[PDB]
């Protein structure tokens, strides 16, 4: 199978550079062109410039040929596109895809998020929401995570380790009056079966480097003091 | 530079029924033998995927549903019978000439039919009120079309601010919307009341939905 792997995404301070990475795995990679791609969400791509891996050879956009310098790593079957000297512009998702010949774009990485800012990064706090069978809308249970105070964008949120992905709402970040995002992921499940199922929610920042699963269960009490 | 053009911007589609999108380059893409326009369809949250491959060549492992069309300047995308999955960004891209370029993107929306939503409310975790915040939380789930209001009540008391709304994009297996309301409060004025209600209204309800939980 083949695949496209991307780093992740990262703050980059204003006049700072950024190095991407892209590694390729389930094909020869010096047997097709590497190419860059710039996408501002929901706006037409823009092609950065290519790499042949076999020898190091690029080619540019004249929109980008002083923004961005491509190379390889053989042995670790990895490209690389650096962007220098960052500004607020340059705040976009970067892919990189692979060419067999210069005309279509068949396989694509993941995308790597830069946001251009001198705000620090902020991992999130993670809370449970919480199902009950007394809470039901059709015989339905909601449960969820809540994934709060983060920077930059994005977080991304899995289910029992991707096993469980019907029903899942993982909702766009909201800025909040404190510069930092919040989130929740949210799933509709069976009210009868809350007590022999597990649901863990796996949160992923990858600019902080924060990693947290959550075990989401129904809350356990009468006394009130 | 080659600019190519994609119309409409936004193509709203009922249910099994087809769509046509157009992309169109601003001279010819085309040799006397073959065509040298491909195209991509952008599911949320992912890279572009390639459809289809010099105009008319379907890629391996797409949906047979799919087709294009076309020479010279003037390109069509056909979706033969539009299904769930199919909600998208679809990008056009030319390999004629340096550099490539791609077209603006054509979204697809699916015109389903109208759910009332479900809703839930979820007080605050334990572990939350322990650092001194309160979110409350009220999910709307599982409805069409997107428009609704939200509004919560503390005491019976509409509240005038502490609360943001996100909006998922329409669902990839059913092309409904769900929607998240929090209130956000201190934990000193969280536990000044007694009462957290959300009251939603929506065109596929008679009268307003109330949740509502004592802290």
């Amino acid at each position: 199978q083949v695949q496209l792997v991307q780093s992740g995404a990262e703050v980059v301070k204003p006049g700072a550079s950024v190095k991407l990475s892209c590694k390729a795995s389930g094909y020869i990679f010096t047997s097709y062109y590497m190419y860059w791609v710039k996408q501002a969400p929901g706006q037409g791509l823009e092609w950065i410039g290519e790499i042949n891996p076999s020898n190091g050879d690029t080619n540019f956009n004249e929109k980008f040929k002083s923004k961005a310098t491509l190379t390889v790593d053989k042995s670790a079957s990895t490209a690389y596109m650096e962007l220098s000297s960052l500004r607020s512009e340059d705040t976009a998702v970067y892919y990189c895809t692979r060419s067999d010949g210069r005309n279509d774009m068949d396989s694509w990485g993941q995308g790597t998020l830069v946001t251009v800012s001198s705000a620090s990064t902020k991992g999130p706090s993670v809370f449970p929401l919480a199902p009950s069978s007394k809470s039901t809308s059709g015989g339905t249970a909601a449960l969820g995570c809540l994934v709060k105070d983060y920077f930059p964008e994005p977080v991304t949120v899995s289910w029992n380790s991707g096993a469980l992905t019907s029903g899942v709402h993982t909702f766009p970040a909201v800025l909040q009056s404190s510069g930092l995002y919040s989130l929740s992921s949210v799933v509709t499940v069976p009210s009868s079966s809350l007590g022999t199922q597990t649901y863990i929610c796996n949160v992923n920042h990858k600019p902080s480097n924060t990693k947290v699963d959550k075990k989401v269960e129904p809350k356990s009490d009468k006394t009130h003091t | 530079d080659i600019v190519l053009t994609q119309s409409p911007a936004t193509l709203s589609v009922s249910p099994g029924e087809r769509a046509t999108i157009s992309c169109r380059a601003s001279q010819r893409v085309s040799s006397s033998t073959y065509s040298y326009m491909h195209w991509y369809q952008q599911k949320p949250g992912q890279p572009p995927k390639l459809l289809i491959k010099y105009a008319s060549n379907l890629e391996s492992g797409v949906p047979a549903r799919f087709s294009g069309s076309g020479s010279g300047t003037d390109f069509t995308l056909t979706i033969s019978s539009v299904e769930p999955e199919d909600f998208a960004t679809y990008y056009c891209q030319h390999s004629w000439e340096x550099p490539p370029t791609f077209g603006g993107g054509t979204k697809l929306e699916i015109k389903r039919t109208v759910a009332a939503p479900s809703v839930f409310i979820f007080p605050p975790s334990d572990e939350q009120l322990k650092s001194g915040t309160a979110s409350v939380v009220c999910l709307l789930n599982n409805f069409y079309p997107r428009e609704a209001k939200v509004q919560w009540k503390v005491d019976n008391a509409l509240q005038s601010g502490n609360s943001q709304e996100s909006v998922t994009e329409q669902d990839s297996k059913d092309s409904t919307y769900s929607l998240s309301s929090t209130l956000t409060l201190s934990k000193a004025d969280y536990e000044k009341h007694k009462v957290y209600a959300c009251e939603v209204t929506h065109q596929g309800l008679s009268s307003p939905v109330t949740k509502s939980f004592n802290r």
